[PDB]
C-alpha cells in the first residue's frame, strides 16, 4: 500500500486530515472546529513567545506587560494577536457550539463527543480567566477577588478553600505567580483534551446539515476541506488583522491599564466580554450559594440536552418551531451578556432574572415540548385517517 | 513576516539597547587611578597613562611577547 | 495563454518562480508602502518637523 | 446612576491621528511635551517614557541629551559606599516630581494625581474625555451644587467634584514655533503627547496594518478562486436514475 | 463485547496497559520505561507545584528558590524530589538506553522506535540543561556562559545566533526569562514524543532476553507486568526517598549554592553529573567547531547504529566477544564521565582523547567487525566440511 | 593543581548531627548565635535567615522579639513623606554590618565577605570545612611562602592565602550556661549555626526520611510478595510434547 497508509506516524495524518470521509453536503458552519484548531495554535505561540518576556510578580506584572508593549520588538503585535485571539477565540466557540445545538450533534451517537466538548468549554473559560487575572490591572485584581470570594459561599468548607486558593488572606503575590503557573499548564491539558475530542467525532464522523445519514456520499477530505478551511482561515486571520492593527483597544476593558490597587474599588467591575453571560446568570440569584451553583449549572444544563431532545428527526433544519426559539435562545443569550453588563439597577434585575429562567427553561421545558409537538405534527400532517 | 515577528520578539530589547553605550569622563578620572565598572555585563579597566609608561610600553622587544602587537 | 511550460511543468522550477517572486515581491510592496504612507501624511512626519526647524 | 456620577459624555472631536491612514502631527507632539513640562510636570509623573523614545519623535538627539542632563538619579555608589547623584542620560525615564506617594497627597490635599503614562488609553472616550476634561471647567459651578471644600467642577468628570485646579489659561506658556498658545490649543497638543506616550507604536503599527490587510484581502480572494476551482467537479456533478430490473 | 474493548477511550487504555501481548521471557531490564514514565510524572507535578513559587527574574531567581526551600511549606521536599528524580531521571533512561543495545532492541523492524528514542534523549538533555540555568547559581550562569559561546563557534553566522539566544551580550535577564519559558515548555514536547514512542513500540511489540520472536508464548499486560512493574515502582521510590531525605545535595555541585556572580569566574567549571561524558567528549577535541560537531556526532552515532551491527541474531544475549565489548563501552562512558569531571591537565587530555576514540570505535568499527567474525564464528562451529 | 591551590582536605569531625538520626545540638545553636552576634556580625550579613525562625529553635518569643528591637528598619513613610524609621520586628530579617558592597570592601581590604547564610552548604566539606577554617591558622606560615601584605595564611582556604583575620582566640565570648568557651568550642558552635542557617528543615527532614523508608520498605516487601504470587501460575507452568503424526 501507500506510504501515508503504512506508516505508523502518517496513518493518522491520512484518517484524521487526508482520506477523512466528510459529508458532503455540510455548509461553512463545519469549518469553526478548523478554525478553533488554528486559534488555539495561535493563543499558543504567542503565549510562549510573550511569556518570555513576563515577570509574574506582583510588582511586576503590570510593568513587565507594559515591557512587552513598549520594549520589546513587535510585541505590540504579540499582545494584541493575544488578547483579541482569546476573545475570537470564545467567539468561533460560541459559533461552534450554536452549530451544535443547532445541527443536532449532540444527539446519539454523539454523546461522548458533545460531553468532550462541554469539558473544553469549561477548562477554556478557565484559561481565559487566568490570563485575564495574569495582566494583574485593576479589573484583573478585583475579578479575582470577586470569583474567589464566590468560591467562598461554600458551606462549612469555603473560607479554608479560599485561603488555600490566594495562598495567603487576599490576592497576592502568591494568588498572581500560582495564576500564572496554572495559566501555563492549563491549554495543554485543553489540547489533550481537543485530541480525545477528534478521537470520539472520528469514531463516527460528521453530521451534515440535512440531519440524515451522510454514508452514501462521501468525499475525501484532501484538496476539498482542506481549500474549503483555507477560506476561512484567511477570512479569520483578516478580521483578526482589522481588530489587533487598526482598533486594538476596542474589545477589553478601559480599567485593566490602571495597575492593581487593593485599596480603590472600581466604579462598574465587569469581566471581559463573554464571560458577561454567565455573570449575569451569577449576579440574577439573590444568594451566593444558590447564585455559584446556578453558574455551574448554567453550563451543565448543556450536559442534559442530548436526554431532552425528543424530536425524531436530527437537528432544526426541517422544522419551523424549534428554528424559531433556538433565535429566541441566541438573542437570549446575547440580552444575557448585555444585562450582565450594566449595573445592580431597576429594571435590570428583573430582566436578569426572567432572562435567566428564558435559558433554563429553553434547556428543560421549550425543547421537549416543541419536539414532541413538531413530531406529532409531522405524523398527521401525512397520515389520513 | 509572521516568522520575522516571532523571532525578532525575541531579540534585544529597546531598554537593553539604551545600556550599550557607556560615556565616561576623560577630565574626571585622575592621572593615577584605576577605573572598574561593569559595562555591558563585562568588567572594563581604565587607566590615565604617563609618558614614561608610554615609552615603557612601546619599546618591550616582541619576542618577549607570545602574541606580539604595537602600542599604537 | 501559450505553449510556454517551462514555468509550470516541472515542480522545482515552479517552486522556485514563486520564491523568486516572493522575494522581489516584499522589497517592493514594503518599499511602495513605505513611499505611499509618508506621502498620505505629508507635514505630520518628525521629517517634515526637523526640515521646517530651522 | 444618573448622568452626574456617569458624566458627561465627551464629544466626537475630529482629531488629526483618527482614522485608519493618519499618523500622529509630531509637531503637535513637540509643543504637547512643552506644555507638559511646563504645565503638568509639578504635579503628574511620567514613570513609563524613557527618554530615548523622544529621539527622533518629537526631539533630536542633542535636545533630549540636554533635557536628560537637567535632572538627578542615583548613581552607584563610591569607593566607600556613600550615595551620590549623577546627571541623566538617554536610557533613564522621566522623573516625577514627588518622591513618593504620601508627598503627593500631602502636596495635592490627599488626592493622589494619576500617572499620565497610560491615561489616554485608561479612559473611556480617550482623546476626547481628556480634551473635554481640560477644557470643561465652568467658571461657576450650577446652581445647587455644594462642592466639598477644596474640590472643583466639571461635568466631564464621573461624580462633577474634580480635585484638579484649572491649569490652562490664556498664553502662560511660550511656543518655540509662534504658535498661539489659547487653551484648547494647548489642550490639544498635551492630549496628543499623552496619545503618543501611551500608544508609541502608533504610526508602525498603522502601516504594518495596511500591508497585512492588503496581503490578507488578496489571499483571501485568490482562495475564493482556488475554493471555487477545486470544488468545480463536485457543484457541476449530475444524477440520473433508472430502476433497476425488479426480478433480482 | 466487553466495555474496555468498545468504548473509543477505553480501547487505548486495553490495548496499551491491559491486554497488550507482551513477551513472557523479559526480565526487570523491560521495567526501565515504567520507571521513566512514572518519574517523568514525578518531574512534572513537582516542577508545576514549584513553579507556582518561582520568580524568574535575575534579581530574584535564588531567592526564591531560596524562598520555596525554607518559608513553603514542604518545599524541602519538592526541591529536592525535584533535583535528585532528574538525576534519577537521567539515570534510568541511561540503563534504559544500555538495555536497548545490548538486547539489540534498536534492529530492524524497530528502527523507528529507536530514532524517536533518541530525540527524546537530545530534548531531555535540554530540559535539564535549561532547568539547571534556571536555579541561577555560579554553576548555572557559568555553565550557560560557555554552553552558548560553544554555540559562538559556528562560522559566519554564530555570534548573531547568540546575540539572539542571550537576549542581550551576555547571560542576563533576558536569558534567564527565555530559559525558564523554555524550561515549561519542553517537557510537554517530550510527553508528545513519549506517546509517539508508544505507538511506534506498539506496532511490533516489545523484544525478548533471548532475541528470537515472541509470538508464541506471550501473556498480557494485566496483573503481570502491572505487578512486576509495581515491584520495582516501590524499590525506585525507596532509593529516591534515601537520596532525598536523608542525603539530599551529594549529587549537586556545591558552588550552586553560590549566588550568580559574573565576575567571579569558578574555580573548577563542571555541569552537572551526567552531562559530564558529552562534556569530556567536548573538551578532548582542540577546536571549537569540531568540539561542537563532535558533541553533537556523539548522540548521532546512536543513529548510525542499526545499519553497522551486521549479526544475523538479535541482542548480545548469546554472544561472547559482543558482549565483552559491549562491557568495555559501559566503562568507557564511565570512565569518559570522570575524565570530565577532572580538570584540564597532563595526562586526563591524552586519556580524554582515547576514550572519546574508544567511544566512536565502538559504534563505528567494533561493533561490525566483532558481529561478522561472530556470525563466521557461529556458522563454522557448527557446519562441517 | 598542586595541593596548594586545591585546599588542605579537612578531616572527618564526628559531629552531634551526623547519622541518619541524629538531630542538631540547639543548646549548640544558641551558643553559635551568641558567638555569631560578638563575633562575626561586625563584619558577615545573614540576610536570609529572618528573626520569626529562631522563635522555638534557639530562643523563646520574647528574647527573639526583645533582640530584634535592638535594631532600625525602614518604616513606610509619614504623612509629609519623610522617611523614618522603626524598631524590628519578627517577620523581618537579620541585618547586616554593611549598607552595600562597596562599604564592605572600603572596610574590609578590598575582599567582600561572603554572605553567611548558604556558607556551609556552598562549600565542599561542610561544617569539617567550616570548623578546620576557623580553627586552622598557623602561628607563622611555612617557610617559603610569601605573602601579600593584608592577607592571612591557613592551608584549608584554597590558595593558601586568605583575606580574613583570626578571630577566634580564648575566652572572647561569655557563654550564658558558663560552658569553658575556647576556639573550639566556639567554632564548633558556629558551625552548628550556620548548618542550622543553610538547613532549618533539618530536623522534620530527618524524621520524614524515617516515616517514608519505613513505609517504603514495607511496600516494597509486600509488593515482592504479590509478584511472586500473581507470577506462581506462570512460573511453574510446564510443556510436555509429544511430535504428531506425520501423514496429516
Ligand atoms: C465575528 C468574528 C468571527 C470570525 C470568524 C471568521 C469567519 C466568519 C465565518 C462566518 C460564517 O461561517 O458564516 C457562513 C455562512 C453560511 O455559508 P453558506 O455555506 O450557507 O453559504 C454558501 C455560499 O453561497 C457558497 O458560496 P462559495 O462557497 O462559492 O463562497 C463563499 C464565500 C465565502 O464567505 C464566507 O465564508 C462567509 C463570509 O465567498 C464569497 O463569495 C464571499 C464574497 C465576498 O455564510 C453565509 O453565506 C452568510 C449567511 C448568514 C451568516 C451571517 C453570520 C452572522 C454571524
Ligand atoms: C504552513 C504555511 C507555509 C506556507 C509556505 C508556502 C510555500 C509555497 C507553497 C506554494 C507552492 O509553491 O506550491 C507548489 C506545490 C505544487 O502545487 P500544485 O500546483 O497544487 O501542484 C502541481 C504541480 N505542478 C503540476 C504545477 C508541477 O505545492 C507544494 O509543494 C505544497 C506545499 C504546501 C505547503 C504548506
Ligand atoms: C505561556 C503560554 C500561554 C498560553 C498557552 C495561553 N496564554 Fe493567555 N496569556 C499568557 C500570558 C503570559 C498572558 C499575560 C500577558 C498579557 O496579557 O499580554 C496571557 C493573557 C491572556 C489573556 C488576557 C489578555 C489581556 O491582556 O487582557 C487572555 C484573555 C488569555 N490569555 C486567554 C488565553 C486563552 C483563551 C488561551 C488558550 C486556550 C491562552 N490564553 C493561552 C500566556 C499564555
Ligand atoms: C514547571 C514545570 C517543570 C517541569 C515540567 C520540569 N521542571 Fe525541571 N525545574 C523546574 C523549575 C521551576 C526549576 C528551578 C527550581 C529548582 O531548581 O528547584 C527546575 C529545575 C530543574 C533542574 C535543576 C535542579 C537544581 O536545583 O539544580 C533540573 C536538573 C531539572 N529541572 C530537570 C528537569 C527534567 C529532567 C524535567 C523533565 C523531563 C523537568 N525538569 C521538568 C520546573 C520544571
Ligand atoms: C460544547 C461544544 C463543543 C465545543 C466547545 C467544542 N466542540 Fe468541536 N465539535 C463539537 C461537535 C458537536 C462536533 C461535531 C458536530 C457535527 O459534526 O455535527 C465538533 C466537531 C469538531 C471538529 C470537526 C469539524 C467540525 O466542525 O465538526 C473539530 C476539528 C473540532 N470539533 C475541534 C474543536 C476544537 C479545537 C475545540 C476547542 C478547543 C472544540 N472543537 C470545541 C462540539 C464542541
Ligand atoms: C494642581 C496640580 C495639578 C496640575 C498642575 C495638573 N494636574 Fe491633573 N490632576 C491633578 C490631580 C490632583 C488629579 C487627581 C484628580 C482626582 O483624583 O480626582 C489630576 C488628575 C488628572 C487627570 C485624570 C483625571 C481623572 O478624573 O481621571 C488628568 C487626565 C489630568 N490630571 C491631566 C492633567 C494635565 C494634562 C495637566 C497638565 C496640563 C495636569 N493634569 C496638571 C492635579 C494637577
Ligand atoms: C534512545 C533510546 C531510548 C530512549 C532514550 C527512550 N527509549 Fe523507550 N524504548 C527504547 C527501546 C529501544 C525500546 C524497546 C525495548 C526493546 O528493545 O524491546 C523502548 C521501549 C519503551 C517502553 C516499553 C517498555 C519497555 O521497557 O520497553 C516504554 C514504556 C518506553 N520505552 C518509554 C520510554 C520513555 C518514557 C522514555 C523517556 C521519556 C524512553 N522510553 C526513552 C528506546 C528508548
Ligand atoms: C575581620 C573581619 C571578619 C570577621 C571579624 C569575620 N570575618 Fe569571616 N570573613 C571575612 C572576609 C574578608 C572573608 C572573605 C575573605 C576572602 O574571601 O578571602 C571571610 C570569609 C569567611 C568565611 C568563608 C571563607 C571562604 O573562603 O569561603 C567564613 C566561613 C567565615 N568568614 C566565617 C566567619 C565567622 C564564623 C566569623 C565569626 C565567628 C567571621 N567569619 C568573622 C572577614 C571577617
Ligand atoms: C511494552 O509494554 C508497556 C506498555 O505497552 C506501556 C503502555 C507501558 C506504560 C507507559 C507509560 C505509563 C508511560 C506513559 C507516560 C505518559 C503518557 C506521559 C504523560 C505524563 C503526564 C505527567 C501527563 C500530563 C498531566 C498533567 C501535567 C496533569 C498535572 C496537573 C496538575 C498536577 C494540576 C495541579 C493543579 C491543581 C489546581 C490541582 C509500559 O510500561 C509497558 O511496559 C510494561
Ligand atoms: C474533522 O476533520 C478534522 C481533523 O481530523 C483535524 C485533525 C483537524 C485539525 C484540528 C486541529 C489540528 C486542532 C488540534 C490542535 C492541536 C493538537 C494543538 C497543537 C498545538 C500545540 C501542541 C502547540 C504548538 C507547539 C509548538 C509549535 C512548539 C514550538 C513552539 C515554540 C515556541 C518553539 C520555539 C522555540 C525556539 C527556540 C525557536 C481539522 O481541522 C478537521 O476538520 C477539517
Ligand atoms: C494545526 C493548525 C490547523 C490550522 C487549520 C488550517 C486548515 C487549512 C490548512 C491549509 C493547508 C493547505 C495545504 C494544501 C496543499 O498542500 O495542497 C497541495 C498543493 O496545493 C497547494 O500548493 C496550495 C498552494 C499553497 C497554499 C499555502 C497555504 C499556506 C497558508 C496556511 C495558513 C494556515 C496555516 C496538494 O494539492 P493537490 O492534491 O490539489 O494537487
Ligand atoms: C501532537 C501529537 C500527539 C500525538 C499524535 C501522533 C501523531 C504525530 C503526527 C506526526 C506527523 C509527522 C511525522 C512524520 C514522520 C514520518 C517519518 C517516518 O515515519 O519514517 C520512519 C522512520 O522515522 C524516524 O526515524 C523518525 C521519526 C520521527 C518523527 C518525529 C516527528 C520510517 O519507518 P518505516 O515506517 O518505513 O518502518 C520501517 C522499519 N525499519
Ligand atoms: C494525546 C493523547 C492523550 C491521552 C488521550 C488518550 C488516552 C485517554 C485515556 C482516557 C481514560 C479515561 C477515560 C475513561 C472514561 C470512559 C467513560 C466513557 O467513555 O463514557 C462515554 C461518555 O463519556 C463522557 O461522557 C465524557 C468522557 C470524558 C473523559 C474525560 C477524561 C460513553 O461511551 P459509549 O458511547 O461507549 O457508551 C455507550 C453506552 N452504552
Ligand atoms: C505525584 C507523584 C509523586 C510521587 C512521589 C514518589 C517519590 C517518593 C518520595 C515521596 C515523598 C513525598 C511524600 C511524603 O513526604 O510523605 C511523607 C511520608 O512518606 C510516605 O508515606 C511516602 C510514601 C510514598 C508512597 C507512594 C504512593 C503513590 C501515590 C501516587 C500519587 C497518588 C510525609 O508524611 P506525612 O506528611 O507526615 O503524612
Amino acid at each position: 500500500m501507500a506510504f501515508r497508509k503504512s506508516n505508523v506516524y502518517l496513518s493518522l495524518v491520512n484518517s484524521y486530515i487526508i482520506d477523512s470521509p466528510q459529508p458532503s453536503s455540510i455548509n461553512y458552519w463545519w469549518n469553526m472546529g478548523s478554525l478553533l484548531g488554528l486559534c488555539l495554535v495561535i493563543q499558543i505561540v504567542t503565549g510562549i513567545f510573550m511569556a518570555m518576556h513576563y515577570s509574574s510578580n506582583i510588582e511586576l506584572a503590570f510593568s513587565s506587560v507594559e515591557h512587552i508593549m513598549r520594549d520589546v520588538h513587535n510585541g505590540y503585535i504579540l499582545r494584541y494577536l493575544h488578547a483579541n485571539g482569546a476573545s475570537f477565540f470564545f467567539m468561533v466557540m460560541f459559533m461552534h457550539m450554536a452549530k451544535g445545538l443547532y445541527y443536532g450533534s449532540y444527539r446519539s451517537p454523539r454523546v461522548t463527543l458533545w460531553n468532550v466538548g462541554v469539558i473544553i468549554f469549561i477548562l477554556t473559560i478557565a484559561t481565559a480567566f487566568l490570563g485575564y487575572c495574569c495582566v494583574y490591572g485593576q479589573m484583573s485584581h478585583w475579578g479575582a477577588t470577586v470569583i474567589t470570594n464566590l468560591f467562598s459561599a461554600i458551606p462549612f468548607v469555603g473560607n479554608d478553600i479560599v485561603s488555600w486558593l490566594w495562598g495567603g488572606f487576599s490576592v497576592s503575590n502568591p494568588t498572581i505567580q500560582r495564576f500564572f503557573a496554572l495559566h501555563y499548564l492549563v491549554p495543554f491539558i485543553i489540547a489533550a483534551m481537543v485530541i480525545m475530542h477528534l478521537m470520539a467525532l472520528h469514531i463516527h464522523g460528521s453530521s451534515n446539515p440535512l440531519g440524515i445519514t451522510g454514508n452514501l456520499d462521501r468525499i475525501p477530505m484532501h484538496s476539498y476541506f482542506i481549500f474549503k478551511d483555507l477560506v476561512t482561515v484567511f477570512l479569520f486571520m483578516l478580521i483578526l488583522a482589522l481588530f489587533v492593527f487598526y482598533s486594538p483597544n476596542t474589545l477589553g476593558h478601559p480599567d485593566n491599564y490602571i495597575p492593581g490597587n487593593p485599596l480603590v474599588t472600581p466604579a462598574s467591575i465587569v469581566p471581559e466580554w463573554y464571560l458577561l453571560p454567565f455573570y449575569a446568570i451569577l449576579r440574577s440569584i439573590p444568594d451566593k450559594l444558590l447564585g455559584v451553583i446556578t453558574m455551574f449549572a448554567a453550563i451543565l444544563v448543556l450536559l442534559v440536552l442530548p436526554f431532552t431532545d425528543r424530536s425524531v428527526v436530527r437537528g432544526n433544519t426541517f422544522k419551523v418551531l424549534s428554528k424559531f426559539f433556538f433565535f429566541i435562545f441566541v438573542f437570549n443569550f446575547v440580552l444575557l451578556g448585555q444585562i450582565g453588563a450594566c449595573h445592580v439597577e431597576v429594571p435590570y434585575v428583573l430582566m436578569g432574572q426572567i432572562a435567566t429562567f428564558i435559558y433554563f427553561a429553553y434547556f428543560l421545558i421549550i425543547v421537549p415540548v416543541i419536539s414532541t409537538i413538531e413530531n406529532v405534527l409531522f405524523y398527521i400532517g401525512r397520515v389520513n385517517k | 513576516s509572521t516568522v520575522e515577528t516571532f523571532i525578532s520578539s525575541m531579540t534585544a530589547t529597546a531598554d537593553v539597547l539604551a545600556m550599550a553605550k557607556v560615556e565616561v569622563n576623560l577630565a574626571a578620572i585622575p592621572l593615577g587611578k584605576n577605573v572598574v565598572v561593569k559595562w555591558q555585563g563585562k568588567p572594563v579597566f581604565i587607566r590615565h597613562r604617563t609618558p614614561h609608561e608610554i615609552q615603557e610600553a612601546n619599546s618591550v622587544d616582541m619576542s618577549a611577547l607570545k602574541d606580539p602587537q604595537t602600542d599604537a | 495563454s501559450s505553449l510556454y511550460k517551462t514555468f509550470f511543468k516541472r515542480n522545482a522550477v515552479f517552486v522556485g518562480t514563486i520564491f523568486a517572486g516572493a522575494f522581489v515581491f516584499q522589497t517592493v510592496f514594503d518599499t511602495a508602502i513605505t513611499s505611499w504612507y509618508e506621502n498620505h501624511n505629508k507635514g505630520k512626519l518628525w521629517k517634515d518637523v526637523k526640515a521646517r526647524i530651522a | 446612576m444618573t448622568a452626574a456620577e456617569h458624566g458627561l459624555h465627551a464629544p466626537a472631536y475630529a482629531w488629526s491621528h483618527n482614522g485608519p491612514f493618519e499618523t500622529f502631527d509630531h509637531a503637535s507632539i513637540r509643543r504637547g511635551y512643552q506644555v507638559y513640562r511646563e504645565v503638568c510636570a509639578a504635579c503628574h509623573s511620567l514613570d513609563r517614557v524613557a527618554w530615548r523614545t523622544l529621539v527622533g519623535v518629537s526631539h533630536t538627539n542633542e535636545e533630549v541629551r540636554n533635557m536628560a542632563e537637567e535632572f538627578e538619579y542615583d548613581d552607584e555608589p563610591d569607593e566607600q559606599g556613600n550615595p551620590k547623584k549623577r546627571p541623566g542620560k538617554l536610557s533613564d525615564y522621566i522623573p516625577g516630581p514627588y518622591p513618593n506617594e504620601q508627598a503627593a497627597r500631602a502636596a495635592n490635599q490627599g488626592a493622589l494625581p494619576p500617572d499620565l503614562s497610560l491615561i489616554v488609553k485608561a479612559r473611556h472616550g480617550g482623546c476626547d474625555y481628556i480634551f473635554s476634561l481640560l477644557t470643561g471647567y465652568p467658571d461657576e459651578p450650577p446652581a445647587g451644587v455644594a462642592l466639598p471644600p477644596g474640590s472643583n467642577y466639571n461635568p466631564y468628570f464621573p461624580g462633577g467634584s474634580i480635585a484638579m485646579a484649572r491649569v490652562l489659561f490664556d498664553d502662560m506658556v511660550e511656543y518655540e514655533d509662534g504658535t498661539p498658545a489659547t487653551t484648547s490649543q494647548m489642550a490639544k497638543d498635551v492630549t496628543t503627547f499623552l496619545n503618543w506616550c501611551a500608544e508609541p507604536e502608533h504610526d508602525e503599527r498603522k502601516r504594518l496594518g495596511l500591508k497585512t490587510v492588503i496581503i490578507l484581502s488578496s489571499l483571501y480572494l485568490l482562495s475564493i478562486w482556488v475554493k471555487k476551482f477545486k470544488w468545480a467537479g463536485i457543484k457541476t456533478r449530475k444524477f440520473v436514475f433508472n430502476p433497476p430490473k425488479p426480478r433480482k
